[PDB]
């Protein structure tokens, strides 16, 4: 690889293209790792505004709320409140899997909107939203609640979605959740998470506070922050219930409103995506006394560690079902390693993803003998960067809110074997002859969580990295 | 569990008994789900006439739209100019979405930038974002031109694009002669097609508005072609191919075809091909200007006619047999070039295909949706083939357009059971295909969930989707196809007749049950 | 019964209860049919390894062949010559069949004559049929040339075509210099492809054998291209287009593309286009001769090498990436023309599609059949895509070919579970797709009954057919497609990846059962 | 239309292109109808050899045996004995519909062949044929008989398929039918019908001569010569059984060998296609005393005529049920005429088909107010032309073994609205802008027989003749 001095010169060189204001900012968001450093704030800043005109990969607060947290909740209807675009571009873009009868009792893949026109902008959309709610009620009678996911203009025109919500909520005896996730708020998808978690807290989570009819057990848990991309949350749950636990809720992939309302009854919150759901987790501890812990179901090494950390919170019966689960899956993952590690050993991976995966997947790569030479996040905060620096090797590259230009130039120099990032990056790198895997949507593959996902992840990394197509980019008459 | 030599992804992994049992536990234990008889009852109801009438009485709620928003169009329009960066003044989340949208359709890179207006700028304006943004983007990606559009945030707070760009030049953020054409493109007016018109009109204005003195109509001997919002590569290529085949001097104004189809040869090419600045500046000297998609190029037409003084011909989109004929005779008339034997032959070949395939097409019933020009072209061609368009849906359609379509349907015996719907969505369409079942749908990928709904009612109710339009996300490389001219007509006919023949083979594939009609020859 | 406004054809008319009842009556009363349980038991048995072993032990019986006979091939070859009438010396039933065959695949007229030998001539020879035949055909259809082949009757009785044709000239039935090339084409030797090769060599001989004295290799600066038995119009067209794109002088020797695609314009054109007589005469003066389908152009190769003294290059069929690369590089080398930017980009575009589509292709298992060159090209391209060609069948293949294909499979990790079968038929193939089930079959229409068989065992056992080859009778206009060059590579890739995606959509279309994996984006 | 003098001049003109020998022959095969003429041999000759090199539409004796007569018989395996062509070109070409489990108990769409190579031609294929029989027996055990359909070279090399068949017939206890339908025999598909009817008679038909165990009734019939194209025989049968008859056999569409074996037990043979099956019908009358009659299930008029003639052969109970059948379908066919006749009225059709249809379909065209201005046959004998000349109008054109060149020239002048013929003609006339319906394969539609067929026939004639495509052939700039 590269010396510290070389990477540090790579940074300086890439940044010489920018005007000084953008240069001085960018400098702060690109770091060369030191895995001793436990205080991320020493080396790199995060969660600041994007520089204008630099082709950030970031999304918006609406994407964070509607696209990420609320969207997946299958038996509510979720309204895209604003013009036609945002709901349309997100419609079915994210493989938050669920079981249901879509259009009848479940509604995830559908796009409900208010389709704001100029009359709504000039005169407000509160009466439109109120008539929209009655229309939803007549035509989708089996919905179990509604949310109202605000797009940019709502707050800008002075609409009062909170009042509509409580008035119609009372009239219909229904939970209607106003979410102020307008895209100008904050700097990325991140504030949307926060906003969305605060809306769950205020309008939903409290509903069974006085209800003592749920029959709970010592082994009740919630999977918090797993949105079941290709079935990941499923492939996680099966391991927890094989271990003897009772998974009462999933937030929010294959998730229902009743399961969210029952979450305050659990004994432990198992949080996967800390970035998105550390808000509500802290609330549930303050209010209900429910402890929470971070875990990692990416590759055998991390899964085994998590399974054992989780069991140790319980009694010996759970701790030995744990060892039985681990013994059961041992031959399966060992075979996946034996098959694929020889095909991937020594190969170098660069990542760029959103708020978790850029760290969480590192063990899985290492379990196939691969090296993550570079990683970064669109919208992490410094508590994510604290957790990353330990998981990366010395002199590796760290980038926050990377520009298109930067990422391209970093690849040209580092020359990784495999890039994992998103849809707006994939076609770029493919043309440079670098294998690319989509590490949000899993290229339409997965699950990657658990022991069953590992086998798919390993198959996928190999199918792409060693594909015959990559040898064919030079015309033989230009060799 | 996984067998390492036969690894299962989500399908079919989650069909394993152990995941079936766990999913059953989850439901019963915690989901508080409506009984399945009740889900069955509500399903049957969403398929009825009663439900359809309630469905069509909606005033406030849109479900499953069939349009996008203006700036999507402005981006596409801007990508067709040489070394041009699409630049959308407003919120960054829009641009993430535009990019990914086109990424999934074209499976290519789509370059576009935002100036990342936040809550700060929602109050004091985004003037600073535009100065720094313009400066940043010119320095980093080195376009020769930046083509500016707007998100609904900038619209709502009233940002003055003209003043913001002029002040960016006066304070030295970008050079005075660096071309920054713009267009306000509010997402709460019209649709994506309207943004394309607005952007194009902005760029024509930038390059010609103040230089009309030296212009003389017809002095360059070319015909300008404005393609409009176009997302099939073959459409741009067919139009260029036919015009060079006739020897006709032309200028295709907004030509994205190269940048949406760069080769995978070791290099990323951020910019490729595209209409040049000099072509836009010289455009007023054309013999005339032809609009391929006139139903969403009205603003552009007014400018071309009012300022360039071109007598824009009254042509339909060149789709199907009659309208491609009309296009070619009009190009011939304007240019003085005869229609060459090669295009007469191609026409005849198309006719020949119609003759070989008419017996399977005859009377087949379609539902279909899309953008207004595309939809009317498809309706026209279906009528030429002896097919019955039954349910014709244009969500971004207007009353004048609907009138024009209704007159087309009235000129044909095959239009008698056809209704045109403007302002309605795919949840409206889903009702129509249950209550008045057609043989197929012709539409974009969203349509897959309608087909899924119909199959749930029963195999006999299923209405299969034939993918033609935008976006197509669940098949590969169909964006390389052609819908325009004799060429695209040939491709449509082939897909139609073979969709029918595939479905027949499916219906007759049952051993000793239906395979009596499973013929080797059709 | 019929409802006059919704008339039913055979499907679904005969599913009505009263026809069902009547069909049940006929069976019970009179057909003495085996019991259904016994049909089921025997069916299950035809699906097994035990049956396969018996199936592969056949030496005498052929069931569902995947080849036709020589004179089919001779007719196609002859049709590619300017104003030429294919004329088959022998029985009339052969020609009716040849015509109908090609008529169904091309959906065009296929003109060809017989001299209608009967039992009289089976005993005294068909010399009179040839004298009258040649005279009648020349006077009635006015060819500029009559290209003669033979049916198995004429071969068995030993008609000397050479002496019959010379005696036709001597007695004044046709003029001395009227061109009448011939070839003996015995149906009990090789196959349709061998007939093409014999006819072509015969025409080449007719026009050059006795005029070699004044010839100088490379004096015309052209490269001859011999296409072989080819039934996709796009193959002829692509080869011509690429060569013209490189500025390469060429002669396509046997060029049926025009007569197989005449316009429906009010007139019937018995003859159109085609290689001219002067082209065949001047062929020895070419720089070289390229054989697009060398595995069935062996006789032609011997003649071109031995008499024209061309150093025929050792090229495979220009199919897929590597072999189109090789073709182009060889043409560039022989011609001195560089490969142009436009072809390098087209190549890069193909690579790009491969890169976008690799994840759905990887590891997909194919069974496939066809003519030797087509099959090896397809095997080669599958390997490039990362697919596994498991059952490779060529009924007219030979041992040398099978060795060549085996070497191709051993050069790739994707060849490891592949076996190449020569001399076997579609009944052999049907056993293979039960005992070692692939994901799809790639083949011609006959394959549709294999898929029908597999679906009968169960939905999980169904092997869908992707139609590529000859004949294709149950879909329209596929014969306009391209399988050669980067173009054909792009069309094959797109059909493969979308057949996979269509089948996945089918599998995941089940509401609340499998529709969790019914993704809008793939 | 044209005067007799005009048509007669048309004939002359078209024939001037021929050499004298082909001209003198062709002259005898082309006539201007005179519908009083009861003896067809006065106006036109038929069933002679094709002139060489004139592009006949004709097929061969193999096609008349294997393609036409035996092929359809569903529970027997039929062997194309010879090289690989013939069985490959007629594999699944003909829409002889049947019910069965193909590859298991039925075999119609499959191609079984000896695939002759050079060693077989030089040394004979008799030992190959005997080994092929045993392999058929191992791999297709539920087959109930085998036929061996000789291709051209079999007779030419002196192979003895008769002896193989008796020997293997005896070893395996199976009916094995040698058929000498080699393509050089005769002049067309016709001799193959004859040859095949003679093979049925000799090897199959007599098998239950001494079996008395079949329970017969007064109302037992067989449908002789309906090969069930698109279901035509099914759509005929339903009507006969509705009329109270018991249809014991169909020859040979959806046909079984046991139904052929039971046919000698019936009371009457209902012969549709006279050309192909008058041979065996004549035999069954000579040998078994079973009477036979011709009928026509094309269009309401002919079908009503046929149901009533058939009925009158039986008692008052069948004649009564007849009038109830007729009564029941009256509104259905009347609605078809109401709907379609106004769309097709006065339209002119030219036909050219094989050996029946060129006459049998005329009433159904007339039931839609159409005029057959011209017709002819590939392989008719003069007994067919006898039966045609009444059914055609004065001064209409008649052609036998029409050449390609002839038929084209005749259309150019007559300018019909609609031409109905086969696959080797369709694409020619489509490019001329003349609507064309395939009148063998029904253009992948049908049935056309009976009252259910008529509705389809009518829909089909209209769908094509009035299709929008036909107005587009001339570029508007010409
Ligand atoms: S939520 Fe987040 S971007 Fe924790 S907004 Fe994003 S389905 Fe990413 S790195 Mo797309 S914080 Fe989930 C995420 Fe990570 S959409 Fe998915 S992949 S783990
Ligand atoms: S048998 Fe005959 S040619 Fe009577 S050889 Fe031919 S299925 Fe024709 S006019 Mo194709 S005597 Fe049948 C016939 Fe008529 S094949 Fe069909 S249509 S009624
Ligand atoms: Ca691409
Ligand atoms: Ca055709």
């Amino acid at each position: 690889g590269m010396s510290r001095e070389e990477v540090e010169s790579l940074i300086q060189e890439v940044l010489e293209v920018y005007p000084e204001k953008a240069r001085k900012d960018r400098n702060k968001h690109l770091a060369v790792n030191d895995p001793a450093v436990t205080q991320s704030k020493k080396c790199i800043i995060s969660n600041k505004k994007s520089q204008p005109g630099l082709m950030t990969i970031r999304g918006c607060a609406y994407a964070g709320s509607k696209g990420v947290v609320w969207g997946p909740i299958k038996d509510m209807i979720h309204i895209s409140h604003g013009p036609v675009g945002c709901g349309q571009y997100s419609r079915a873009g994210r493989r938050n899997y669920y079981i249901g009868t879509t259009g009848v009792n479940a509604f995830v893949t559908m796009n409900f909107t208010s389709d704001f026109q100029e009359k709504d902008i000039v005169f407000g959309g509160d009466k439109k939203l109120a008539k929209l709610i009655d229309e939803v009620e007549t035509l989708f009678p089996l919905n179990k609640g509604i949310s109202v996911q605000s797009e940019c203009p709502i707050g800008l025109i002075g609409d009062d979605i909170e009042s509509v919500s409580k008035v119609k909520g009372a009239e219909l005896s229904k939970t209607i959740v106003p979410v102020r996730c307008e895209g100008f708020r904050g700097v990325s998808q991140s504030l949307g998470h926060h906003i969305a978690n605060d809306a769950v807290r205020d309008w939903v989570l409290g509903k069974r506070d006085e209800d003592t009819t749920f029959a709970s057990t010592p082994y009740d848990v919630a999977i918090i922050g797993d949105y079941n991309i290709g079935g990941d949350a499923w492939s996680s749950r099966i391991l927890l219930e094989e271990m003897g636990l009772r998974c009462v809720a999933q937030w929010s992939g294959d998730g229902s409103i009743s399961e969210i309302e029952l979450t305050p009854k659990v004994k432990l919150n198992l949080v996967h995506c800390y970035r998105s759901m550390n808000y509500i987790s802290r609330h549930m501890e303050e209010k209900y006394g429910i402890p929470w812990m971070e875990y990692n179901f990416f590759g055998p090494t991390k899964t085994i560690e998590s399974l054992r950390a989780i069991a140790a919170k319980f009694d010996e019966s759970i701790q030995k079902k744990c060892e039985e689960v681990i013994a059961k899956y041992k031959p399966e993952w060992e075979a996946v390693v034996a098959k694929y590690r020889p095909r991937l050993e020594g190969k170098r991976v660069m990542l760029y993803i959103g708020g978790l995966r850029p760290r969480h997947v590192i063990g899985a790569y290492e379990d196939l003998g691969m090296e993550v030479v570079g990683t970064g996040y669109e919208f992490a905060h410094n508590d994510d960067y604290d957790r990353t620096m330990k998981e990366m090797g010395d002199s590796t590259l760290l980038y926050d809110d990377v520009t298109g230009y930067e990422f391209e130039e970093f690849v040209k120099r580092i020359k990784p074997d495999l890039i994992g990032s998103g849809i707006k990056e994939k076609f770029i790198f493919q043309k440079m002859g670098i294998p690319f895997r989509e590490m949000h949507s899993w290229d339409y593959s997965g699950p990657y969580h658990g022991f069953d996902g590992f086998a798919i992840f390993a198959r996928d990394m190999d199918m792409t990295l060693n594909n015959p197509c990559w040898k064919k980019l030079q015309a033989p008459w230009e060799a | 569990s996984q067998q390492v030599d036969k690894i299962k992804a989500s399908y079919p992994l989650f069909l394993d008994q152990d995941y079936k049992d766990m999913l059953a536990k989850k439901r019963d234990g915690f989901e508080e789900k409506y009984p399945q008889d009740k889900i069955d009852e509500v399903f049957q109801w969403t398929t009825t006439k009663e439900y359809q009438e309630l469905n069509f009485q909606r005033e406030a709620l849109t479900v499953n739209p069939a349009k996008a928003c203006q700036p999507l169009g402005a981006v596409l329009c801007a990508l067709g100019f040489e070394k041009t960066m699409p630049y959308v003044h407003g919120s960054q989340g829009c641009v993430a979405h535009f990019r990914s949208y086109f990424n999934r359709h074209f499976r290519e890179p789509v370059s576009c930038v935002s100036d990342s207006m936040t809550e700060d700028a929602a109050v004091f304006g985004g003037q600073q974002n535009m100065k720094d943004g313009l400066q940043n983007c010119k320095a980093t990606y080195k376009p020769d031109m930046i083509a500016v559009s707007t998100t609904c945030m900038a619209e709502v707070i009233g940002d003055d694009l003209n003043a913001f760009i002029n002040n960016s030049k006066k304070e030295g953020f970008i050079p005075d002669e660096f071309p920054v054409p713009f267009a306000h493109t509010p997402s709460f007016v019209g649709s994506h097609v309207t943004g394309w018109d607005n952007m194009f009109e902005g760029i024509a204005r930038y390059f010609t508005l103040k230089s009309m003195d030296d212009k003389v109509v017809g002095s360059n001997k070319k015909i300008n072609i404005v393609p409009g919002f176009e997302t099939y590569l073959g459409n741009f290529r067919v139009i260029k191919r036919m015009l060079s085949e006739m020897g006709v001097g032309y200028s295709l104004l907004s030509d994205p075809e190269e940048v949406l189809d760069t080769p995978a040869d070791g290099q990323f090419r951020m910019y490729a091909g595209g209409t040049t600045q000099e072509e836009m500046k010289d455009a007023p000297n054309a013999l005339n200007t032809v609009l391929l998609q006139p139903w969403h190029l009205e603003k552009t037409k007014k400018f071309v006619e009012g300022t360039w003084k071109h007598e824009v011909p009254k042509l339909n989109i060149p789709m199907g047999l009659d309208w491609t004929d009309e296009f070619l005779m009009k190009v011939s008339e304007i240019s003085g070039q005869p229609i060459p034997a090669s295009l007469t032959k191609e026409r005849g070949r198309l006719v020949d295909m119609m003759t070989d395939s008419h017996t399977w097409l005859h009377g087949k019933r379609f539902a279909l949706w899309g953008d207004p020009d595309f939809v009317m072209g498809l309706v026209k061609f279906l009528l030429e083939l002896g097919c019955e368009p039954v349910h014709i849906l244009c969500h971004n359609g207007n009353k004048r357009w609907k009138k024009a379509v209704d007159a087309i349907l009235a000129a044909s015996p095959y239009g008698k059971n056809a209704t045109v719907y403007i302002g309605k969505d795919l949840w409206h369409l889903r009702s129509l295909v249950f209550t008045d079942k057609p043989d197929f749908m012709i539409g974009n990928s969203y349509g897959k969930f309608i087909q899924r709904d119909t199959l749930h009612k029963g195999k006999e109710f299923e209405v299969p989707l034939i993918r033609i339009g935008f976006p197509i996300f669940d098949r590969h490389h169909l964006h390389r196809s052609t819908t325009l001219g004799y060429e695209g007509a040939m491709q449509i006919l082939t897909t139609l007749v073979n969709s029918i023949l595939e479905r027949l083979d499916e219906e007759t594939r049952g051993m000793q049950a239906t395979d009596y009609n499973h013929d080797l020859v059709r």
